[PDB]
RNA sequence: CUUUACUAUAGUCUGGCAUUGGGAUUCGGGUUGAAACUUGGAUUUCUAACCUGAAAAAUCACUUUCGGGGACCGUGCUUGGCGGGUA
RNA sequence: GACAAGGGUUCCUGGGGAAGGGUCGUCCGCCCAGGGAAAGUCGGGACCUAAGGUGAGGCCGAACGGCGCAGCCGAUGGACAGCAGGUCAAGAUUCCUGCACCGAUCAUGUGGAGUGAUGGAGGGACGCAUUACGCUAUCCAAUGCCAAGCUAUGGCUAUGCUGGUUGGUACGCUCAAGGGCGAUCGGGUCAGAAAAUCUACCGGUCAUGCCUCAGACGUAUCGGGAGCUUCCUCGGAAGCGAAGUUGGAAACGCGACGGUGCCAAGAAAAGCUUCUAAACGUUGAAACAUGAUUGCCCGUACCGCAAACCGACACAGGUGUCCGAGUGUCAAUGCACUAAGGCGCGCGAGAGAACCCUCGUUAAGGAACUUUGCAAUCUCACCCCGUAACUUCGGAAGAAGGGGUCCCCACGCUUCGCGUGGGGCGCAGUGAAUAGGCCCAGGCGACUGUUUACCAAAAUCACAGCACUCUGCCAACACGAACAGUGGACGUAUAGGGUGUGACGCCUGCCCGGUGCCGGAAGGUCAAGUGGAGCGGUGCAAGCUGCGAAAUGAAGCCCCGGUGAACGGCGACCGCUAAGGUAGCGAAAUUCCUUGUCGGGUAAGUUCCGACCUGCACGAAAGGCGUAACGAUCUGGGCGC
RNA sequence: GGACCGAACCGGUGCCUGCUGAAACAGUCUCGGAUGAGUUGUGUUUAGGAGUGAAAAGCUAACCGAACCUGGAGAUAGCUAG
């Protein structure tokens, strides 16, 4: 009964990377959005 | 004129029909000629689908072809091989040059191996001998034309084709095209003694599916099987013809649709 | 979701105006029976705009040497039609 | 059993007993602490490129941004130097022991001359199926060798039983299948931007010939080796060490880039080999071996078909590759039992009621059950004999149907056995396990295939074949802020797009009035726009201004012609509307009345088959009517059980 | 050889069991394909009136005739409750 989850770490962080979000205007929003409240530990560390 | 059609030992096959060969000289593509980078792929450019089908099909590998040959006017040539080249329907000639250097041109009907050819203006209307059209006999049949001085051959290079040469007006010679429509080509074009090889490549049976899928794919998929959503035709309660007939994103069958041109007065007789 | 329900619309066809120039022929006519400053139309043609292809320099750029197309096409503005493709 | 993912101390040692564990728990994958992971040679980087991602310049867009040549990035591929053993509680092609190789650097001798680029060329370099020969891994046999022992309950006293039976390296005139190589002079400038002593092309000149070892063998040597020994701190430590035979089988692995056949015609790039340009040296070069020196970065424990990864669980689910022994059975990764190895699935004990699940046997009967033989039997392997209508001559077909099968002896042969004869046993001999029930008719689709992940697998969709139609190449056509770009296509009407039909065979009629579509000089209407007669406002006026029509003005509809494998139409009592059904079929997947009427089959048949025809509402590419074969398709019937 | 029988594998025909499941789609038995239009690993590309689709309105992260999240937003609610 194969799942949704299928771990693949580098696809993991080919997309949702720091690196990744930094290329693009929308993502890095979304990261100085988490940045902001929300004083979260966020991304690549995890 | 041989086929090779087969036995019924299975349920196809009986209508199968293969293409012939022992024309085609056993040996590979060889060196960089071909530099073949085809990586076949489907339509899909930018991402998205434009012409539909064609999903997959064997791994080719293309074979560079030399077009305009003006370079080697008056230059002597040896036929060398014939060899099957894929995503071509005809067959291509191998030959050597006189200084050495060996190319592909697509091979006429009737090209024997060991012909001597030669590209060029003043060159004997031989099979395969490469002269601009001016320099073309009245009514001869030639293959290969350059629309237009310079660039290449976009003019009848499928098997079979030809085009014979009607009698030259102005510097535009009169010509008459395979779908049998007339046109007017500079006479400082190009073109190929003879028409093209490969017999009739066009009464192979095609087996069944899926030689259809050594080829590209296409399954095909006749949108009055679709939902009304997905093609106009699409809906109904069991099988409906169609209460309409524009397709698939609107149009028709019928209605020319080619638009008001500039290269419609260099043109005689659109009419089929 | 559908169509000959309403309405607009992507799209597309078409007239006018730019980009956009020259010369022959002809008819329409004005300003000083022809001369002739000419103003436009129609066909025709040329070539500097413009498009485009080959050449040791793959997309480009160039003196380019060139070859073809060429006032068309394409494109901006506007005119009217078509338009369940879409809303 | 070993890996890749993924997980992250789960490994090892010593503790612990709250919770986690479906009960317990002194135990654990849980808790605490401590330790463990070693690389020039393995995998990745300091090398290469594919798809794709980038992308100075370049091309485009209300912005943010979208493209795009070179180059760069990117292993799932190319390239590349080591094996054999030993061993911590816990690592090993990493550490140590023995022997080996690779690069870089320098010194010494040979050599004492050339070296060889960001550029050229060679080559790297590639498919599917089938297959000959040699071999190994590897397994099998024995009265082959070695080692240890003992005599069991009747017997055996070994000719019984048990285990073991060689790996690396070096050399060797030894054996050896198999495997790939022409060599050289000269010429032409138009080839590879020039170059070239290189490659290509053209011309000349001379079975065998060479090169190669897979693997076998012999000698040597370093390992290993059944066990033997003593110590033992509870059970492990150190030391010792025998022989390695003949006969057989054998790969998807090696000898290889082998041979042949086939059509759908099977990456790129660097390293690498050769060649010059530029440059340096033309006395200290290239090359060779000879020591020395040097060898970076990351990964490496443990789980890894699973209580350690994805499933909320110590979850009957799922997860890619490699290895995967023996005996029996044509063969096999099948089936049964077993080796090495791993395990008995983290509640337990009794009872032997109803009912419930999963099974075994069943009297006489044998489908009577029921919507339906649903389910479950019967059937089953291999050998021999034999086998229909129908057929597209392939098929149907494993059609149905019948016989054989075990053990001993003798004989013959191509001896893993088979054939023949004779004999023996049991109720029974593919003696247990894995292996079809079959047939007669129809309906639909020809066919293999595809489809509703989680109620539908089909008669749906695809399909080869056929037809209409568009498209002359900045093609039609599709994506798109965009005269950018790309796809169609590095394709050029034997091509590409769209549409419907759907092997094959015999075929495909009548009606264009309306709608669409292609072609249609008269004529009717028609937008902006050119033109601007005239009507009015204000001012005393020059004048400034508000509307404003004849003519002229494009595509389009109106009007004319054609076109049905174009939308369509061929009984709302014939009713008039362009015509009203050519074949073929018809109670049909279409039929209302209806269980139509006859006939067949049954004891009895609303079904099924055959007729008929009165077709409520068959019909020719929404194709008509047939059709061998095919079907986890649907319908009716028979035998067998 | 879109041939046959049949393992691996790919798939889901029929019955049953399961229905607070062992399991948010499975288990036994049975059956289909098993050199092709075959199966599948790795990297990559395409998405919300958008993609994909041998075509069910199927799939697009366990509920797709228009995914999810955040926002407009205390949408509106001639209706139901309180
Ligand atoms: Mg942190
Ligand atoms: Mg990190
Ligand atoms: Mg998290
Ligand atoms: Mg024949
Ligand atoms: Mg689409
Ligand atoms: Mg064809
Ligand atoms: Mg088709
Ligand atoms: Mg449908
Ligand atoms: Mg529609
Ligand atoms: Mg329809
Ligand atoms: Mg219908
Ligand atoms: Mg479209
Ligand atoms: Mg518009
Ligand atoms: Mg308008
Ligand atoms: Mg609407
Ligand atoms: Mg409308
Ligand atoms: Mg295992
Ligand atoms: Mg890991
Ligand atoms: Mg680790
Ligand atoms: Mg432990
Ligand atoms: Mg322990
Ligand atoms: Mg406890
Ligand atoms: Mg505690
Ligand atoms: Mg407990
Ligand atoms: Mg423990
Ligand atoms: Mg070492
Ligand atoms: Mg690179
Ligand atoms: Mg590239
Ligand atoms: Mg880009
Ligand atoms: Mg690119
Ligand atoms: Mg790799
Ligand atoms: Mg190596
Ligand atoms: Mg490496
Ligand atoms: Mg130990
Ligand atoms: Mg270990
Ligand atoms: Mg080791
Ligand atoms: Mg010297
Ligand atoms: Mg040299
Ligand atoms: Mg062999
Ligand atoms: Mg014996
Ligand atoms: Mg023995
Ligand atoms: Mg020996
Ligand atoms: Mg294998
Ligand atoms: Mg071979
Ligand atoms: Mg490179
Ligand atoms: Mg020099
Ligand atoms: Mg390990
Ligand atoms: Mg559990
Ligand atoms: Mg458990
Ligand atoms: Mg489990
Ligand atoms: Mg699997
Ligand atoms: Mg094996
Ligand atoms: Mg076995
Ligand atoms: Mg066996
Ligand atoms: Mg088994
Ligand atoms: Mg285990
Ligand atoms: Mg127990
Ligand atoms: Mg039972
Ligand atoms: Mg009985
Ligand atoms: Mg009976
Ligand atoms: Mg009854
Ligand atoms: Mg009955
Ligand atoms: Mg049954
Ligand atoms: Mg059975
Ligand atoms: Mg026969
Ligand atoms: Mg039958
Ligand atoms: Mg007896
Ligand atoms: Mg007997
Ligand atoms: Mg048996
Ligand atoms: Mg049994
Ligand atoms: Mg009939
Ligand atoms: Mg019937
Ligand atoms: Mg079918
Ligand atoms: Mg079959
Ligand atoms: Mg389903
Ligand atoms: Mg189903
Ligand atoms: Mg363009
Ligand atoms: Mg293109
Ligand atoms: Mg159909
Ligand atoms: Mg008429
Ligand atoms: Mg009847
Ligand atoms: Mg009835
Ligand atoms: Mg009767
Ligand atoms: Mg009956
Ligand atoms: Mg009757
Ligand atoms: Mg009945
Ligand atoms: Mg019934
Ligand atoms: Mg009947
Ligand atoms: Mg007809
Ligand atoms: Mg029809
Ligand atoms: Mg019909
Ligand atoms: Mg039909
Ligand atoms: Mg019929
Ligand atoms: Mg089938
Ligand atoms: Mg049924
Ligand atoms: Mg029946
Ligand atoms: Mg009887
Ligand atoms: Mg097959
Ligand atoms: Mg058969
Ligand atoms: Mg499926
Ligand atoms: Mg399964
Ligand atoms: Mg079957
Ligand atoms: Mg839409
Ligand atoms: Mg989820
Ligand atoms: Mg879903
Ligand atoms: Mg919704
Ligand atoms: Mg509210
Ligand atoms: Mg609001
Ligand atoms: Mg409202
Ligand atoms: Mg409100």
């Amino acid at each position: 009964m194969k799942r949704t989850y299928q771990p693949n770490n580098r696809k993991r962080a080919k997309t949702h990377g720091f690196r990744a979000r930094m290329k693009t205007k929308s993502g890095r929003n979304i990261l100085a959005r988490r940045r902001a409240k929300g004083r979260h530990q966020l991304t690549v560390s995890d | 004129m041989a086929v090779k059609k087969y036995r019924p030992y299975t349920p196809s096959r009986r209508q199968m029909t293969t293409a012939d060969f022992s024309g085609l000289t056993k040996k590979r593509p060889e060196k960089a000629l071909t530099e073949a980078l085809p990586k076949t792929g489907g339509r899909n450019n930018r991402g998205r689908i434009t012409s539909r089908f064609i999903g997959g099909g064997h791994k080719r590998l293309y074979r560079i072809i030399d077009f305009k040959r003006r370079d080697k006017s008056g230059v002597n040539a040896k036929v060398a091989a014939i060899e099957y080249d894929p995503n071509r329907s005809a067959r291509i000639a191998l030959l050597h040059y006189a200084d050495g250097e060996k190319r592909y041109i697509l091979a006429p009907e009737g090209l024997t191996v060991g012909a001597t050819v030669n590209a060029g203006p003043e060159a004997e209307p031989k099979l395969g001998n490469a002269l601009p059209l001016r320099f073309v006999p009245v009514g001869a049949v030639v293959h290969a034309l350059e629309l237009v001085p310079g660039k290449g051959a976009q003019l009848a290079r499928s098997a079979g084709t030809s085009v014979q040469v009607q009698g030259k007006e102005s510097d535009y010679v009169i010509v008459r095209l395979p779908s049998g429509e007339l046109r007017r080509v500079h006479s400082e074009c190009y073109a190929t003694i003879g028409a093209v090889g490969n017999a009739e490549h066009k009464n192979i049976v095609l087996g069944k599916a899926g030689r259809s899928r050594w080829l590209g794919r296409k399954p095909h998929q006749r949108g009055s099987a679709m939902n009304p959503v997905d093609h106009p035709h699409g809906g109904g309660e069991g099988r409906t013809g169609a209460g309409r007939v524009p397709v698939t994103p609107w149009g028709k069958p019928t209605k020319g649709l080619k638009t008001r041109r500039k290269r419609k007065t260099s043109d005689r007789f659109i009419v089929t």
